[PDB]
Parts: C-alpha cells; structure tokens; sequence
C-alpha cells in the first residue's frame, strides 16, 4: 500500500558546464566523462505552505 | 542508487555523476533529452502546482466554500502538498523510465484514502489534468512565459511518456 | 556596508484560523496576541541558478 | 531584533505576545504595518524576478556578451543583490526606520558597484520596478496575486516604503 509519510522523491538536475562554480560543485560524486553534470535524488517530506495556500484562496480567479 | 534512497526514505541524497551518470543515460531511453525533460518539471514545480490547484478552484468555486474540498487554509495547504507529492512522483518516473515507485508508494490505496476523507474526485482529476497540460508545454518548451534553453530537437516521446504517468494518477483517483 | 551577502529575513505569522504545526508553540509567549508572531533572522542570500537561467531565457515575456 | 541583526549568525528573534504588542505600539499603523511587510516578503521572489527581467527587457544591452548580467554567474549575482536590497527595505518597514538599510546595506555600495562596473542605470531601473511592484502589493492592487486583509487605506505605509526605495536609488 501507499506510504503515509508525505515524503516524495526530490530530483535536482545540475548542469554547470558554463563554469560558474560554488562549494557544492565539487566532491559530491566523481565527474569522469561528464564534467559539470549531476543528478541528485533525495526523499523529503513535502511541507504545508501557508503563504501559497493563502495566495491561492485570494487569487485563484486571476489566470 | 536511487532505489536505495527511495527505500530508506531517510533524507540522505544520492548523487549520480561521471561514469555512473553516463551509464544511467544509456540505460534509460533518450537519456540526455530525459534529463532536460525532468528539469522542465522539477524546476517549475511550484508554478505547476499553484496553477493547477488554482485552476481547479477557478472552474469550481464550490471547492473553497464551506463544506468544500479546499475550504480553509488547512485543507488548501494539504491539497497543494498532495499536488506536489504527485508531481514529484511523476518526475521520478520520468527520471527512471518507469512508474513502479509512483504506483506502489504513491497511488496504491489512494482512491480509498480520498473516498473516506471525501476529497472530491472531480476536482482532483482536474488538478491532475492541468498539471499534465502544463508539464507537456514545459517539456516541449512551449509555455508562454517561462522558457528553457536546450539544444533544439524533438521530445515528443518523453512528453507522451510523462502524459502516461499522469494517466496512471488519473486512473488511481477514479 | 557588510560584505557577507546576508539580509534580514522577516517572516510574518498569522495562525488565527487555528491551523498549527510544531513551530506554532514554544518560540515566544502569545499573551494578548494569539496566533500572531514576527520572526527575524539574518541569512545569506544564495545564488539561484534556476532563476538566473529562467530570466535569461524568458525576460521578453511579461 | 538589534541583537540578531548585529550577530548576523542566523539565530532568529521571535516576537510574540507582550513583545509584539510593544513592537506595534511604538510604530505608526502597527497592525497594517505587519500586513504591509507581509505583502513584500511573501512576494519576494516575484518582485525580484520581475524587476530584473524588466531591467533587461527594457535594456537588452545588459545581457549582451560581456554585459552587466551576461552569463548565469552575473545574472545570479544581480538577482541576489535585488533580493538583499528588497529584504533590507522590508526590515526598514517592519522597524519604522532606515538605519540598518543605510548602515549595513547602502554605506559604500555606490563605490562598490562603480569599481565592479555594475551599471548605474540598470540598478536604478531594477530598484524602480521593485518600488512600483511593492507599492501595488501593499495596496493590494496587483493584477494576479492578492492579499486578503481588512479593508482600508495603507497609503501612508506605501509612501514610507517608497521613501526607503528612494534611499536606495540615491545610493
Ligand atoms: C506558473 C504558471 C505558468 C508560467 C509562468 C508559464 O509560462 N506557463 C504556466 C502555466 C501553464 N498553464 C497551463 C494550462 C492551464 N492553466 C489553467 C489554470 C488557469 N486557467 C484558469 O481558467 C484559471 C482560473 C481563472 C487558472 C488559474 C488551465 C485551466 C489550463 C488549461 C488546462 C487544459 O485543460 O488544457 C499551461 C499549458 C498551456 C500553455 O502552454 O499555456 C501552462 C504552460
Ligand atoms: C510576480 C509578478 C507579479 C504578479 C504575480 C502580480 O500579480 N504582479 C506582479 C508584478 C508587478 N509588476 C509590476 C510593475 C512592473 N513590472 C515591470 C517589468 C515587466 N515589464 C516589462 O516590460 C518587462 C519585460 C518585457 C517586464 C518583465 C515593469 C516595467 C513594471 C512597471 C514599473 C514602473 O515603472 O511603474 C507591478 C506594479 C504594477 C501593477 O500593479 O500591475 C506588479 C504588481
Ligand atoms: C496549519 C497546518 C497551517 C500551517 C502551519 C505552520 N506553521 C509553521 C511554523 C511556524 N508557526 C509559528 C507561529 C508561532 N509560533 C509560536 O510560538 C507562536 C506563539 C507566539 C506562534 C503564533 C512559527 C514561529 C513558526 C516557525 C517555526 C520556527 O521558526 O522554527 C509551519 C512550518 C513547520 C513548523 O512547524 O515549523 C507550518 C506548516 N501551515 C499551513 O500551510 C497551514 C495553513
Ligand atoms: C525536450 C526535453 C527538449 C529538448 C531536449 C534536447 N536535449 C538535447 C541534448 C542534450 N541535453 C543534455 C542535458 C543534460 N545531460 C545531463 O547529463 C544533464 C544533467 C543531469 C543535463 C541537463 C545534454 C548533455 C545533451 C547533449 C548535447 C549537449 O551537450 O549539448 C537534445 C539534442 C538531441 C539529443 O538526443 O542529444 C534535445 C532535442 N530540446 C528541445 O527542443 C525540446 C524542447
Ligand atoms: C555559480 C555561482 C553558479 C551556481 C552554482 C551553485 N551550485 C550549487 C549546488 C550544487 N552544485 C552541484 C553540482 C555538482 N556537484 C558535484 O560534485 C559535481 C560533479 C559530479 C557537480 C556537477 C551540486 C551537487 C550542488 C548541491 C550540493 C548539495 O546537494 O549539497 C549552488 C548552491 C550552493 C552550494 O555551493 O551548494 C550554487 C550557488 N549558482 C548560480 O546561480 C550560478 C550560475
Ligand atoms: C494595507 C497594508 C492593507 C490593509 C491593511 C489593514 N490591516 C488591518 C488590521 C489588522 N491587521 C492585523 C495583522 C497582524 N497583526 C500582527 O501582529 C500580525 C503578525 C505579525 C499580523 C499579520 C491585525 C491584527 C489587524 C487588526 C484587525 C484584526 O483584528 O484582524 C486594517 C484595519 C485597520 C486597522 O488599523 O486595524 C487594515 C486596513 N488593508 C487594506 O485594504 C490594504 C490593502
Ligand atoms: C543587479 C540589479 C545588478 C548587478 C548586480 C551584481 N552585483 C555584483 C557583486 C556584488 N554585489 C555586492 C552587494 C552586497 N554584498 C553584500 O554582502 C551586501 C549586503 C549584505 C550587498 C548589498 C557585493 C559585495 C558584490 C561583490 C562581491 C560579490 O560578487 O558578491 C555582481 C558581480 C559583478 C562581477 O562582475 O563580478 C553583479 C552582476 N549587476 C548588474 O548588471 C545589475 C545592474
Ligand atoms: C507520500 C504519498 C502520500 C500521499 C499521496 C498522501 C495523500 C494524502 N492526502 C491526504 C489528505 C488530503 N488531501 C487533500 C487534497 C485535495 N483536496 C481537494 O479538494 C483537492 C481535490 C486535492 C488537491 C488537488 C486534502 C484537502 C486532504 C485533507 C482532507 C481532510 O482533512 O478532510 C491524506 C490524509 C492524511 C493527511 O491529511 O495528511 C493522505 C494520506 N499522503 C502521503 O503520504
């Protein structure tokens, strides 16, 4: 049966081939043959977003 | 590598680069285009979810009235949460090239969960349909405001595949 | 001026509808001001590659 | 707040209850001011993106090769700075004065930008667009995104926020 923990796979795609470098750009995986490229996946709880909930309630009638 | 972090569900990330990434993109179909298609979803996640739930409500304002599916901030927030959960399981299906995790961890038993809480199926199906349309445009880079710069070519197989994952959600909601 | 790229992040909380979470208690007294709180912290403002790429590709679309 | 502003280490100050009653008592329009601050900070990403995008669409020389925001690196630095500035303006509106904005954000910023070659006209226009967008959000007159608050007149707070942007423009 489905999980009940509100967790979902958060996929992040990294393409830093333009050269712009930050601390996280180095050391998270080997880069051989794929310089500047990385896929990251983690399981994270999807948290409630009060600001967005309030915004939709007030704004939904505007495309 | 990804199956392990999904199964542990403990928050630690898997990072795929280098030789592992080269192999991943040869194992899935259309591997480089698939990376771009996934980015088209996840980098727009907040836009996709907000617009879909907003459209669900604008087409049926009864949903926000008392007794409605998203009446009160609490219920609207739970609905925006679910839309993002669903979208993210779709995104992982597109990354991995199959729907097993979506179907097993997200959808199995979901109709009964929603039935017993009175989460309305018509509005739910519509939110999913709007996400499906929005994702299709982003994958094809045909959205009217936000654009993605990628090498020119065709991603219609990937777009169809993403649509099929949304159809599995629709068929789970009933 | 400072050189740490940090700015005051102000958050406004209004939970008078009664919807609470773990963070809704214990951060301050609520006497006379149920459901209301101002939070300020200094945080580095980080570069946002997704937004930078989006603006470069999309700025001509209002 | 002064303690957390000076420590600048990420530890938060939480103001509720009697402390919040006192905060509001000693500034004008205390409750409306909380709403006006929320109108800025809850829209921070919208405000920054739209302002930098408009700066470029009106002046694409800024994104030509070697231009002010050409390359993701430079665009990202500019979006960062727009948010930094916006957030110091938001804190000025919360606290009722511009001392921290002027001292921690603006003092020496003109020379910093001039020596980096960051264009003054582009900076001015990004600030002007943020000023206009903030004015609409405070007054709840934006076209798409709305804020639900008790009906009334926030003209004074809107003018005060505009004055803080004017301090940025002067710098
Ligand atoms: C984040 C929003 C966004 C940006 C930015 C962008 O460039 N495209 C974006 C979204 C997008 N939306 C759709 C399709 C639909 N959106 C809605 C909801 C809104 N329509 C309303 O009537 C309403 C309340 C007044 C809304 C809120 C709907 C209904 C659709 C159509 C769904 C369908 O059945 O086809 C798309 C896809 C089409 C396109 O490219 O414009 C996109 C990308
Ligand atoms: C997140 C964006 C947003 C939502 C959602 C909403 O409901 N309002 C929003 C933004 C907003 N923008 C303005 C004012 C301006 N924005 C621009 C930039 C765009 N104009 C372009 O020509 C361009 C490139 C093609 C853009 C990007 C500009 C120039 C202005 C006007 C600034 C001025 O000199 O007055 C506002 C305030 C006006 C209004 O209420 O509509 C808002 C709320
Ligand atoms: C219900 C599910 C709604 C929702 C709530 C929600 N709140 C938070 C976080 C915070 N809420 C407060 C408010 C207070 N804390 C107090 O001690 C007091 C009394 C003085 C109040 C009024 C605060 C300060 C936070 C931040 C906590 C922190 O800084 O650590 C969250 C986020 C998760 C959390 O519990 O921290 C959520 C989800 N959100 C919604 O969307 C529903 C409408
Ligand atoms: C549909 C999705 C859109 C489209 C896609 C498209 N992409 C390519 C080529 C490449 N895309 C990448 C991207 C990545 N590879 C990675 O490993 C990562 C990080 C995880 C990313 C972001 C790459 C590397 C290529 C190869 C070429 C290059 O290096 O630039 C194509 C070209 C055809 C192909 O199969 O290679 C296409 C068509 N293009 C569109 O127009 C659609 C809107
Ligand atoms: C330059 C300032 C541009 C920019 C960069 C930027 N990147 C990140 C975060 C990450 N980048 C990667 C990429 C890799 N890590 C690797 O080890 C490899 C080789 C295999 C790559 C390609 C990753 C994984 C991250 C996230 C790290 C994590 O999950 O902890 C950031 C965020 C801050 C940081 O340094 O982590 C930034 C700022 N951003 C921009 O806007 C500029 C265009
Ligand atoms: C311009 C900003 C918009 C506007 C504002 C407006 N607000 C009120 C009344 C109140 N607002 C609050 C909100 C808070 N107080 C807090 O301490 C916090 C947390 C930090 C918040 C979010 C409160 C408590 C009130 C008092 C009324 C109530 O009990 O809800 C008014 C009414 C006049 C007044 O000064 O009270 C107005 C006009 N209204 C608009 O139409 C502008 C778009
Ligand atoms: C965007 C509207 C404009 C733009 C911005 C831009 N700024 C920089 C570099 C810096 N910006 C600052 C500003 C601050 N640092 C702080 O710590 C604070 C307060 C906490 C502020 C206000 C600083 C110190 C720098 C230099 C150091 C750094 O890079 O962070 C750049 C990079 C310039 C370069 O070529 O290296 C850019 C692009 N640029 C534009 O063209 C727009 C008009
Ligand atoms: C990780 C996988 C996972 C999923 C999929 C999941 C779904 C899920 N959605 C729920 C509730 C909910 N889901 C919604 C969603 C909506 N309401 C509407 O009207 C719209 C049609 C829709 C948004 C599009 C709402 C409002 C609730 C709360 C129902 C209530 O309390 O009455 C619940 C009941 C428990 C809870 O409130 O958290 C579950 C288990 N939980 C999970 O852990």
């Amino acid at each position: 049966k489905m999980a009940k923990d509100s967790k979902a796979p958060v996929v992040e795609i990294f393409d830093e081939r333009d050269g712009c470098t930050s601390a996280g750009s180095t050391g998270k995986a080997s880069d051989a043959g794929e310089k500047g490229l990385l896929v990251k996946v983690s399981m994270q709880k999807v948290g409630y977003n009060a600001i967005m909930a309030k915004s939709v309630a007030a704004s939904y009638m505007n495309k | 590598a990804f199956s392990k972090v999904i199964t542990s569900a403990d928050g630690k990330a898997a990072y795929v680069g280098g030789a592992d990434l080269q192999a991943l993109k040869k194992f899935v179909s259309d591997g480089n285009k698939r990376m771009d298609a996934v980015n088209a979803i996840v980098s727009n996640a907040s836009c996709i979810v907000s617009d879909a739930v907003s459209g669900m409500v604008c087409e049926n304002p009864s949903l926000i009235a008392p007794n409605g599916g998203v009446y009160s901030n609490r219920k609207m927030a739970a609905c925006l949460r679910d839309a993002e959960i669903i979208l993210r399981y779709v995104s992982y299906s597109l990354l991995s090239g199959d729907s097993s995790v979506l179907e097993d961890r997200c959808l199995n038993g979901l109709k009964e969960t929603y039935s017993s809480l009175g989460v309305p199926a018509a509005g739910n199906a519509r939110a999913v349909a709007i996400m499906k349309a929005t994702v299709n445009s982003f994958i094809n880079n045909t959205a009217q405001q936000k654009k993605l710069s990628v090498p020119s070519g065709d991603c219609s197989a990937l777009a169809s595949e993403a649509g099929g994952y949304f159809d599995k959600v629709t068929s789970a909601i009933g």
